[PDB]
């Protein structure tokens, strides 16, 4: 009876768990996929997985998942959760019918792509660019990653990327501002962490909550929250006016530097801990300890960077260090990840192509008059990268210019996009709603016709290309084949691209025949590639395997230390100032704070009961001595209500002490309101629906989300269906 | 002949928790009820706070009360110190669980008592268990112990400290916690209240 | 403090193994009182015999109804292996001897009275069991020594009790000797065990604690009060150390 | 395994104390005797009495003459002071008061049902004392919790053996029943403790051990054998586990 | 107001017993007893051969069991955590020896129970012990727990490990084993042969 002596097929496969798409191993037995596995040969798995990883096979196999087609019943409201089963046909028409409808009235601009996943290269990349909408999102981006990207844009030519290049087997001082290491559980990083701490690196963490990262810190800095800037900048004050950076380093592949030193030049330990509250003598011995080891000591700069919404500030002056240690393109911090080379498949250029980065000339001379209407957040920051969360206005004021219709492909609308309620306004005032994923969850719910896609395990996936020292490429097979009425998203991309005639840029009937034509390019078969998984390519990660050859890396001509030309010439100021005190917390709030607990990968885990019964809830860490003036204790929930006013559903409360008393913290991702993923449905407290403001960032799209506060009312404990029970509910694969 | 065992060096466990989860998918294990589940407790105040992940497990105890207290024999301890149930023989009345200083086991929902199984069913494969397989941060071992080229042996001899739950009992726990990160070593509850 | 899963922790002796242990209490007392009748030579000794034959046999059918591997039929292992070292192992077949042993003696062949010898013998092993059962798991703090003597004591206190109630003369005195050595080492209990034992004890039961301990104070007023309060004393201590003790403690 | 100096692990409790364990047992269970014999208004109370009052002196009179500090005359201390938590200490207010109490009963004097129920009380401190001034030292392993339990039936046991010598009528059939429960105690003692702590008591005693076991089974026999050897075995068990439970051993 | 305190470095503690001596003359110890005295066992084989060497005596146990058995108040626990005698109150009973689970207590022959003082007298003026006071290695600390500058405060922010005899009695020792030698820890008799 046990799945492993018993009928195994194994296919490569790559992960869902996440976007770090780990390559796996997937063992099914029947229609089932019962354990998956890293493999070696995989750089990013290496035979380990996570614990996401390897529960994320249950979203197949859980019974609330979606199943068929779904059109909104006619005459119902959004909200309410009618709907009617479709055929998948009905449902591709439908959707077809009213984005034509909007094309032809408003321009198919008004049609907004949000997405997330690896399916994300069809319904946010590729597909919209196709029929012309600017408007395409994924939240990784202006609610995650984005003030660093534009940093690092700005600062080499470079993207940090997905797989961050920070050369961590050779690092000796490592130092994390923010980056929850083994909280976030993204696989690679955690083996790189671990093997880092095992090779002796010493590692400072700063961040205002003694985390699992700060638990295996030599030292542990309990930042004021908002003001990691002040205290890079009296590191790089340390840095330059002791001289402990590297001169060459700075000299060679440097440009502009001599505009850092005067910034900074009050920059001051003891500047720095008025506002910090890190002690001028830690500071100091800090810059000090990084520079002792210098090209070997990294600031490994984190990914979620969407705090307070100075943002790229903050990455800026965190990559000045990393630079001033010259650390950048050596071993020891950062190494150089160059793509791998797969060719796209040949198809006739799309009417919108972006550039995502590399500028000089970045939003305002490169989006203009070329395809037709501009990105609708277009004036909002200076970065060109679309702020998902600035494209849901034109929704309901319809003002740059009218967004009907919406696609939300593997997106949480209400759970990664700040501000729910004006979220679900822009939703109702929509003339086309479409959700493409797999469980039900809210979000989904809302729409006009839903689309079960295709769980990882069930479909191909056109291939992932990583950025790495090593570059390689993934292939996903699936281990079965679809169950119910699902399909994978490169066939729901592909009609839904047929209907609306942009057949030539689906010029392929099958993705085994996609795949094949650009396998073909590296002399490589699908059947080959099916048999390997990952084809790792080459790759150059150290300068002096640029130099040797005559060439460096970067944007503009070397890495531009506290520049970049066109912000500074016009709109606005070019450094990393912006220290720039945050709001702090009214009387009898805290900072609310969120992170990631290991086990799950945002909200989307949350119904999966192999991964719900590690963790059950979230739980409010706030500081044992705050909890005890509230008076609250171990066994207690409470209500989170933000400054707004908005109430999230009973949350245990965690006094246990690794916090300030300034802040509060939660995990990102619990508070489902969705009866229909039933085990997520009312557990803890939703950190998305307390985050109810943001400060935007004018460089970056950044939606700067730790800027909101929230304060604890006592609460019943929750009357709960039982978990256990609920995770009993055998899969009927129907 | 050898002596399973299974070493886990708490300085590197972050308790992700991907054993317990690699664990739950390859035994299917049932829901409820854990073969390896991972315990987190703070040590305090702050310019001294330690935070112990921990994960724990049937021990496969060399002296392991469990088997003793069998009426039936389907709590057995194996020749290389694997303690296992047979459920053909397990009258499912607890006593094993009783007995059991750690609550490494459980009542099968198929009317038997199960626990951690140091993944029999891969040893005679020749493969190391899922745990170990799965895990991150390369903190767990295992082998045997007395083959010195053995994963466990060499980090127990790389140790600079080596605990074990409740020593005091009689049971030679065979699942090993390397480097303990509070000086006091592993982390009591009357050691908080 | 935090878990990510849980240790199976979970009681694993319920409400109906409490039942089972007040049960065996009762079936080896009264499987005593018998064998004694017998080697006696009390003309009750066929109304006791056959009593404690109902009395055992409702426990072997209560000890496999609450098993949750009795569609499973596994327990003849429990027959078919020798497991010296297991309480439960010799209350299987102390309690299986002594039903044979009971039978023998009801239906009065085989043998007489060298049977009532192996009924005794049986009997002591029946009334022994359940208390090391418990005593024997050295990591339950509150199931500690005294479990094996506060079990045989208390069985006896609910086999005299019965005996009581179904107007056997002999059984008053007995029932309120043992019943004053049961009620005073269930008050000396507490007092044995370490400071958060027992504090465990207190909170999670006591009351119920004293409450069954001021009940069993019955034993030694009136009549028809006096056997019911000593047996519901003897059977509150019995259920509640059991379910109290699952407990593991730091 | 070598030391300089050396701990002080030696015994503390001497032969001497062992006696006063066997005594103690005796004073305490005839002063319960006493008083339940002046409860049921029965005759013999009187001089039952004057033995509890007897063994009491002659307890008290050799904890006296056995104490380091016999001359330094420091006991009052025992009575200026309220240490409840200490077993001692409630043995010393029990035998004391229960000796004035039974002091007033034998001169008819300051009440007397009144008195009577207050030697109950106190001679039930008196025989709960010891198994608890063992018991309550968790660290030495023999002396568990069944310690309580085996000291109070064990000195009742000794109180009616000498009872059942002094041809007390009633006393043969409970000597029997209390003789029955502390030898079924006392041979699920060992099988209480944890291996090594088994090992030493069976290393260090037993075949005593054991033999005590036996012995005491004559109290089931012979009619006048029954309370020299229920006696017998009753000391010869408190002062084993006496002496030979003063280990800490690891 | 202060919590006394001692911690002994194991690591540089070599068994002279010269603290044990310095007591012994210090508080003219009589000749069969001991309030202090070292032990040394060795732990293992050829290339894996720790020996510890450890001084053991009243640990002056923060929830000392020796004190609630006492009959009259003889023994006591002070408001700085001593544990101590009044001889005036002493029957020397042995109730405070039978409880101690560290063999730390003995009769003195004048007829009262007597046992490491924490060089009380040395303390009240002033004084630190005589163990620590003659200790060529340096390897004993004392002072009060609560001050941070204390010189055992500072030995136990700064050992390596901290271990503590049978913790799992509750009694709270206020000695202080740093540094064990044994990876495994405090050596026991039980984990010998
Ligand atoms: N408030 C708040 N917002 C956040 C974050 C936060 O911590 N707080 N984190 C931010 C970060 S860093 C990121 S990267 C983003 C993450 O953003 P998201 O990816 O939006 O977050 P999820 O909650 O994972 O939801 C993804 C959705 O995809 C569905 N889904 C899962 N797998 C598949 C699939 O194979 N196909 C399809 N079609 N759908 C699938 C899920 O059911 C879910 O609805 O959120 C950002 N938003
Ligand atoms: N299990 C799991 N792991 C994941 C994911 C998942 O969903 N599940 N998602 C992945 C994704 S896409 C992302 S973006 C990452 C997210 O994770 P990271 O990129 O690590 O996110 P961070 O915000 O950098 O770090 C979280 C920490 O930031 C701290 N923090 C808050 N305010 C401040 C401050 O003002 N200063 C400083 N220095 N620190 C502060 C919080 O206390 C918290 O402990 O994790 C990834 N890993
Ligand atoms: O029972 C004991 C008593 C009661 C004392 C002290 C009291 C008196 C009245 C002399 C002891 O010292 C003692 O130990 C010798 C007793 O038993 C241990
Ligand atoms: C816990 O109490 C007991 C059991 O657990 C249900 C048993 O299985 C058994 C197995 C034995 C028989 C005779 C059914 C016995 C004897 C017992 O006492
Ligand atoms: S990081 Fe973990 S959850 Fe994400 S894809 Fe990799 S294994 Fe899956
Ligand atoms: S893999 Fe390591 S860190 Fe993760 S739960 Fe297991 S032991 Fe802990
Ligand atoms: S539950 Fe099964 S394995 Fe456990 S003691 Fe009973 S019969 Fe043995
Ligand atoms: S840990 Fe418990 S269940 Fe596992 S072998 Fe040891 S005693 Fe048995
Ligand atoms: S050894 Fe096997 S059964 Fe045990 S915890 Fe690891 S994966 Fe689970
Ligand atoms: S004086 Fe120092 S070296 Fe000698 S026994 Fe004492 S602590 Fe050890
Ligand atoms: S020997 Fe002295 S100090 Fe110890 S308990 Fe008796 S009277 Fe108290
Ligand atoms: S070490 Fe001995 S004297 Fe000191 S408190 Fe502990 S038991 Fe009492
Ligand atoms: S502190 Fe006092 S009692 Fe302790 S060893 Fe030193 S001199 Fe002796
Ligand atoms: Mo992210």
């Amino acid at each position: 009876a046990p799945w492993y002596a018993q009928e195994v097929k194994s296919v490569y496969q790559i992960c869902e768990g996440c976007f770090w798409r780990c390559g796996i191993v997937a063992h099914a037995v029947g229609n089932r996929v019962y354990k998956v596995e890293g493999y070696e040969a995989n750089p990013k798995s290496r035979g380990r997985l996570c614990p996401r990883g390897q529960g994320a096979p249950q979203t197949t196999y859980d019974p609330d998942r979606l199943k068929r087609p779904l059109i909104r019943v006619e005459g119902s409201q959004r909200g309410e959760g009618k709907y009617r089963v479709a055929t998948w046909e009905e449902a591709l028409d439908h959707i077809a019918k009213k984005m034509l409808e909007i094309r032809e009235k408003y321009g198919p601009e008004a049609i907004a792509f949000f997405g997330h996943g690896t399916g994300d290269y069809w319904f946010v990349d590729f597909l919209p660019a196709a029929w012309g909408s600017p408007n395409a999102a994924k939240p990784s981006v202006s609610l995650c990653t984005a003030p660093r990207e534009v940093a690092s844009q700005w600062v080499f030519g470079r993207p940090i990327g997905g797989h961050e290049p920070i050369d961590w087997e050779n690092a000796r001082y490592i130092v994390l501002i923010g980056h929850h290491i083994g909280e976030d559980t993204h696989n690679t990083q955690l083996q790189d962490f671990a093997l880092a701490l095992k090779n002796g690196a010493k590692v400072v963490v700063v961040d205002p909550r003694f985390s699992t990262a700060a638990a295996k810190a030599h030292r542990w800095l309990p930042i004021k929250p908002g003001t990691d800037t002040a205290l890079l900048l009296a590191w790089i004050h340390v840095l330059i006016y002791e001289d402990l950076y590297d001169k060459e380093y700075v000299a060679k592949y440097t440009v502009g530097f001599e505009e850092l030193k005067a910034h900074v030049k009050d920059f001051t330990p003891e500047w720095a801990e008025k506002h910090t509250e890190i002690p001028a003598q830690v500071i100091r011995e800090v810059a000090r300890e990084m520079a002792a080891h210098k090209p070997r000591a990294v600031l490994p700069p984190t990914r979620h960077n969407v705090w307070y919404g100075d943002d790229t500030y903050r990455v800026m002056a965190l990559l000045y260090v990393n630079v001033l240690l010259g650390n950048y393109g050596r071993p020891g911090g950062f190494y150089i990840a160059q793509s791998p080379y797969l060719e796209k498949y040949p198809l006739p250029p799309l009417p919108l192509e972006p550039a995502a980065g590399g500028c000089s000339g970045p939003s305002g001379g490169d989006h203009e008059p070329e395809g037709f209407k501009p990105r609708a957040d277009k004036g909002k920051f200076f970065a060109r990268s679309t702020a998902i969360q600035e494209l849901i206005e034109p929704m309901i004021t319809g003002e740059p210019y009218p967004i009907k219709g919406l696609f939300a492909y593997g997106i949480n609308l209400f759970h990664s996009i700040p501000n729910v309620p004006r979220t679900k306004e822009a939703l109702k005032n929509l003339d086309l709603y479409v959700a493409i994923d797999v469980l039900p969850q809210e979000h989904v719910m809302w729409a006009d016709v839903i689309l079960p896609e295709a769980t990882y395990l069930e479909r191909y996936d056109d291939f992932v290309l990583v950025a790495h020292k090593t570059p390689f490429i993934q292939l996903r097979t699936p281990a079965h084949e679809p169950l119910f009425d699902t399909k994978p998203g490169w066939w729901i991309a592909r009609e839904l691209g047929l209907r609306l005639g942009l057949e030539q840029y689906f010029p392929w009937k099958t993705i085994e025949e996609y795949l094949e034509t650009r396998l073909q390019s590296l002399g490589l078969d699908l059947e080959t590639m099916k048999g390997m998984g990952t084809l790792v390519q080459r790759g150059k990660p150290w300068l002096e395997d640029w130099e040797k050859e005559g060439r460096l890396p970067f944007g503009t001509a070397s890495g531009k230390i506290e520049l970049y030309c066109q912000r500074f010439k016009e709109a606005g100021h070019q450094p990393l100032p912006v220290f720039t005190p945050p709001e702090e917390p009214p009387e009898g709030f805290y900072r609310l704070l969120y992170g990631r607990s290991p086990v799950h990968t945002f909200a989307r885990t949350q119904n999966n009961w192999v991964l719900m019964e590690m963790d059950p809830e979230n739980e409010v860490w706030i500081h044992k001595e705050e909890a005890k003036r509230l008076g609250l204790k171990e066994g207690d929930y409470v209500m989170l209500v933000n400054q707004d006013g908005v109430k999230e559903g009973p949350v245990r409360v965690k006094p246990t002490a690794r916090i300030r008393k300034d802040c509060v913290y939660i995990v990102h991702g619990f508070g489902h309101k969705a009866p229909l993923m039933r085990l997520a449905h009312g557990r803890g407290a939703s950190d998305n629906y307390l985050q109810t403001r943001y400060k935007l960032d004018p460089i970056s799209g950044g939606a700067g989300l730790r800027v909101n506060f929230v304060r604890l009312e006592k609460a019943e404990r929750p009357r709960l269906p039982s978990l256990t029970g609920l995770a009993k509910r055998p899969f009927d694969e129907r | 002949m050898p002596r399973y065992a299974m070493a886990i060096d708490l300085s590197l466990c972050v308790g992700c928790a991907a054993c317990a989860v690699a664990c739950k998918m390859e035994n299917e294990v049932p829901p409820g009820v854990f073969n390896l589940w991972i315990r987190e407790r703070e040590v305090g105040e702050y310019p001294n706070l330690v935070v112990e992940f921990r994960p724990e497990q049937c021990l496969h105890c060399e002296n392991p009360p469990c088997v003793p207290v069998c009426p039936t024999g389907a709590s057995y301890q194996t020749k290389d110190g694997l303690v296992l149930v047979d459920p053909k023989k397990c009258i499912a009345c607890g006593a094993c669980i009783a007995a059991c200083p750690y609550d490494a086991r459980y009542l099968h929902p198929a009317g038997y008592v199960s626990k951690c199984t140091f993944c029999a069913h891969r040893l005679e494969k020749g493969k190391v268990p899922a745990c170990v397989e799965t895990c991150p941060t390369y903190c767990r071992t295992f082998g045997d112990l007395e083959d010195p080229e053995s994963p466990v042996a060499k980090a127990l001899k790389a140790a600079e400290r080596v605990d074990v739950l409740r020593p005091e009992q009689g049971t030679r726990p065979k699942l090993f916690y390397l480097n303990a990160p509070s000086k006091k070593g592993l982390t009591r509850e009357s050691e908080v209240h | 403090a935090e878990f990510y899963g849980l240790p199976n922790a979970q009681e694993f002796w319920h409400w109906t193994n409490a039942l089972h242990f007040v049960l065996v209490g009762l079936a080896g007392g009264v499987a005593l009182l018998a064998a004694l009748l017998h080697l006696k030579g009390d003309a009750e000794a066929r109304r006791y015999t056959l009593y404690a034959l109902m009395l055992i046999a409702l426990d072997l059918f209560i000890l496999w109804a609450e098993s949750p591997a009795r569609f499973r039929f596994t327990h003849i292992w429990l027959f078919l292996s020798f497991h010296p070292t297991s309480p439960i192992w010799w209350g299987a077949w102390g309690l299986g001897l002594g039903f044979l042993t009971g039978g023998l003696l009801y239906l009065g062949k085989g043998s007489q009275r060298a049977l009532a010898w192996a009924l005794l013998v049986f009997s002591l092993v029946a009334l022994s069991y359940p208390g090391l059962a418990l005593a024997v798991n050295l990591n339950r703090p509150l199931w500690n020594g005294l479990m094996a003597g506060l079990f045989p004591l208390t069985a006896l206190v609910l086999a005299l009790g019965l005996a009581a109630l179904l107007k056997s003369p002999w059984a008053l005195f007995p029932l309120r000797v043992l019943a004053g050595a049961s009620l005073l080492l269930a008050l000396l209990y507490p007092l044995t065990l370490p400071p958060e034992a027992r504090g465990h004890l207190l909170e999670e039961a006591g009351f119920w604690y004293g409450l069954f301990l001021l009940l069993g104070l019955g034993t030694f007023w009136q009549e028809r009060l006096a056997p019911w309060a000593g047996l519901l004393a003897a059977a509150g201590l019995r259920a509640l150390l059991v379910l109290a003790g699952q407990w593991q403690g730091l």
